[PDB]
RNA sequence: UAAGGUGAUAUGAACCGUUAUAACCGGCGAUUUCCGAAUGGGGAAACCCAGUGUGUUUCGACACACUAUCAUUAACUGAAUCCAUAGGUUAAUGAGGCGAACCGGGGGAACUGAAACAUCUAAGUACCCCGAGGAAAAGAAAUCAACCGAGAUUCCCCCAGUAGCGGCGAGCGAACGGGGAGCAGCCCAGAGCCUGAAUCAGUGUGUGUGUUAGUGGAAGCGUCUGGAAAGGCGCGCGAUACAGGGUGACAGCCCCGUACACAAAAAUGCACAUGCUGUGAGCUCGAUGAGUAGGGCGGGACACGUGGUAUCCUGUCUGAAUAUGGGGGGACCAUCCUCCAAGGCUAAAUACUCCUGACUGACCGAUAGUGAACCAGUACCGUGAGGGAAAGGCGAAAAGAAC
RNA sequence: CGAAGGUGUGCUGUGAGGCAUGCUGGAGGUAUCAGAAGUGCGAAUGCUGACAUAAGUAACGAUAAAGCGGGUGAAAAGCCCGCUCGCCGGAAGACCAAGGGUUCCUGUCCAACGUUAAUCGGGGCAGGGUGAGUCGACCCCUAAGGCGAGGCCGAAAGGCG
């Protein structure tokens, strides 16, 4: 039974990195959002 | 210039261990902790100067430090560089 | 805590 | 944009009201239109995307000045 | 051990963080690692005096 | 500005043995002071295999409120309080009732 | 300031200092790795790879600096055609990003209400975007009023759930006028006479005050109970200090403080006087904002849903007079009254608190109060945006139980 | 020479309640008269925690299979050694890539973890271990595709190139 999860170190980066966010206006507030809530990991870090 | 300088600080301390012990007798080669960078120029250079004794090559590895669970937390030990230097056949230290 | 070094280390086959 | 660039007429949203008074939103675009005007001062002509009401301005006042208040706004023509 | 050094030219001020860092400094740290270092005091007073020395290169030397 | 020194021989108002007199070793940062033979502590000091084996059981000394100990007087007899004047330039300590300088 | 100290969990080891450069606190400086607007290029953020110019141990190889984009200005170059322009290079100046609310502008819902629902309401609300400030916006009548008069704007209480609007349903809802807070008026569309002539902005000096370290700061003892008293009993003293906190049970007189009186080498905000720089006083004459006002068509804003609908704004098509002129006074006309649009600047009363200090509470006291009193936005869950806990209490003192 | 709270007892009022006191408790409580409420719980397939029931019941995760001797140990069917037996053998063997991130090796310990015991372990604690001119990454080149100086377009954001 294949799951929905299958890990790839580069698709992840690519997909949700910091650098994706800091592309976008969209991904830019993404980042906002989460430094104004404190949370420590901003962004999935390799 | 500050190569002087970067000598006196790329060497950190030598490694004592079994390894260690083993390869000193049989190889002649001496294995010693060096800065995160330690460009194997520099810790050639700094052993020739420093310990004033002749190299043929060097090795450098780094080592990750271990993940250790001290008390009721997670902690992580730093990462740290260690170089085989293969002395040529007149040793001193 | 984090490592971010998945460097490649392909052993020749 | 379609944004006149003499008299400023840019497009402003609005209603349109059927016989039932049904409100749906529309927009009003203005009349703009690309046209080449000679000018004698520089001896050349200069493309301008510009309204009919601007055009008439044109007409009225005089190319130069329209440039140099053009030049006075900031933006290149 | 701040003035007595404040008047010195540039030449040994550099002469002195020279021995600095290599004695004192890389023999106390070969020493500590070593274990035959029992006077761990020294280490943190040389370090301190390093900085001394280099605070006063950067208010003589430029500026 | 310390009413109570390094140096310097008190007594007790309140604890254990109120009116024992004695003479100050050291002062913690949390207004604490330990002295010789006030208060007394048999603490249970467990064995060691190290290069020290005290063994049994110490008679250690147990800090106390510096509060609870006043700098002795010794000319009439009581605890006095301390107070701070400027002389010649440097503060200096002196008691009251009938001040003197320390 | 100082006889103590080397931050905490957290003891130890090795040491510094005790009359002054131990430590600590404050001002001004120095250092300030890498990522991030990231700005030399690139990139999977904390990584990879460079060019040019300055100086150096074996050529080896090193150290530093510069090199992003955009806008403006200046210089040098420079096409299709002579000139020219576009374009290119160089140097200087400014911007870039982030931040809780408040402010202005550009867009703009639906649920819901109407006991259904489409006009309407919700509502110019939520939300998205742009720009600036410590406030912003607005602001010196082409305004009201009533033919009696007031004279910028803004905010609060009335007028008033009134007049009106409205499938005249649900609902929406003024103005005039009055009482207060605070008050300040100017400049260009131009010439002449007189030319620092007041007021402003930027840089020095001096006084005062405040912030950033601090200093002194009064006065209690004896017995009883008790593990220990600050309690009971008896007799005293301080108070321009019984506000608080701590101390072995409840302290004005044990400690830190408190009222009170003082303190600044150095950096700073505020109110004044005195210098410099730059625009700029006062009088005469003239001028006095045109594709605009207004109109037709379609919409929006004014309580006012096109209705008999004034007034304002605008997409589209037209289009005056210019002071013997024009606007308004709620369809419209005449007479009267009032004002002078089509160019701008302007603090005060007003809105909010990410942050700093003090103080307060018929606010909570660990299932409460912030999600978080315990290193919580953590653990943990989710690819991701995101969601999101539980967990406080020995004793006065570890004296934390030798054997 | 003992507050609140807790736990019993005895009186008392038509009631919700009140009063006195034994033991634990260890430092707070509050008359009377007025004032304000987060003011009273048995139910909402209520929310949070704790603890019952079924119950010492089902189950202990491929029907490839174990037996014995010795060793260590407080304790051995499971750990180590030895001799037999059985199972896989285009795999249930040996290698990688992806993905994990010290699970690798040695010493030591058995609380929890292991669906049982455990001296054993991918468990706890400590120490050790990853060596490249030739492997790979990095680097040179490019596909799909992404970004994109100027530029075109778009109320703003932004779209395309």
């Amino acid at each position: 039974m294949k799951r929905t999860f299958q890990p790839s170190v580069l698709k992840r980066n690519r997909s949700h990195g910091f650098r994706a966010r800091m592309a976008t206006k969209n991904g830019r507030q993404v980042l906002a959002r989460r430094r104004a809530k404190g949370r420590a990991r901003l962004t999935v870090s390799k | 210039m500050i190569r002087e300088e970067r000598l006196l600080k790329v060497l950190r301390a030598p490694h004592v261990s079994e390894k260690a012990s083993t390869a000193m007798e049989k190889s002649n080669t001496i294995v010693l902790k060096v800065a995160k960078d330690a460009t194997k120029a520099e810790i050639k250079a700094a052993v020739q100067k420093l310990f004033e004794v002749e190299v043929e090559v060097v090795n450098t590895l780094v080592v990750k430090g271990k993940v250790k669970r001290h008390g009721q937390r997670i902690g992580r030990r730093s990462d740290w560089k260690k170089a085989y230097v293969t002395l040529k056949e007149g040793q001193n230290l | 805590r984090p490592v971010y070094i998945p460097r490649p280390r392909p052993p020749h086959p | 944009s379609r944004v006149c660039q003499v008299t400023g007429k840019r497009p402003v949203t609005g209603n349109n009201r059927s016989h039932a008074l049904n409100a749906t939103k529309r927009r009003f675009l203005p009349n703009l239109h690309s046209h080449r005007f000679w000018v004698e001062s520089e001896k050349r002509f200069v493309t301008l995307r510009v309204s009919a009401k601007g055009m008439r301005v044109i007409d009225k006042k005089g190319i130069d000045t329209v440039l140099a208040e053009l030049r006075a706004r900031g933006e290149k023509y | 051990m701040k003035a007595k050094e404040l008047r010195e030219k540039s030449v040994e001020e550099l002469n002195t963080e020279l021995l600095n860092l290599l004695r004192e400094q890389f023999n106390l740290r070969m020493q500590a690692a070593s274990g035959q270092l029992q006077q761990s005091h020294l280490l943190k007073q040389v370090r301190r005096d390093v900085a001394r020395v280099k605070t006063l290169l950067n208010e003589k030397a430029g500026a | 500005a310390a009413k109570i020194r390094r140096d310097d021989e008190v007594i007790v108002l309140t604890g254990k043995d109120k009116g024992k007199r004695g003479k100050v070793k050291n002062v913690l940062s949390s207004g604490k002071v330990i002295v010789e033979g006030i208060n007394l502590v048999k603490k249970h000091q467990k064995p060691v295999p190290a290069l020290n084996q005290p063994g049994g059981i110490v008679e250690k000394e147990a800090a106390i409120q510096v509060s609870n100990v006043a700098i002795f007087n010794a000319a009439t007899g009581k605890a006095d309080r301390v107070g701070f004047r400027f002389e010649d330039g440097k503060k200096v300590r002196f008691f009251k009732s009938n001040s003197e300088t320390i």
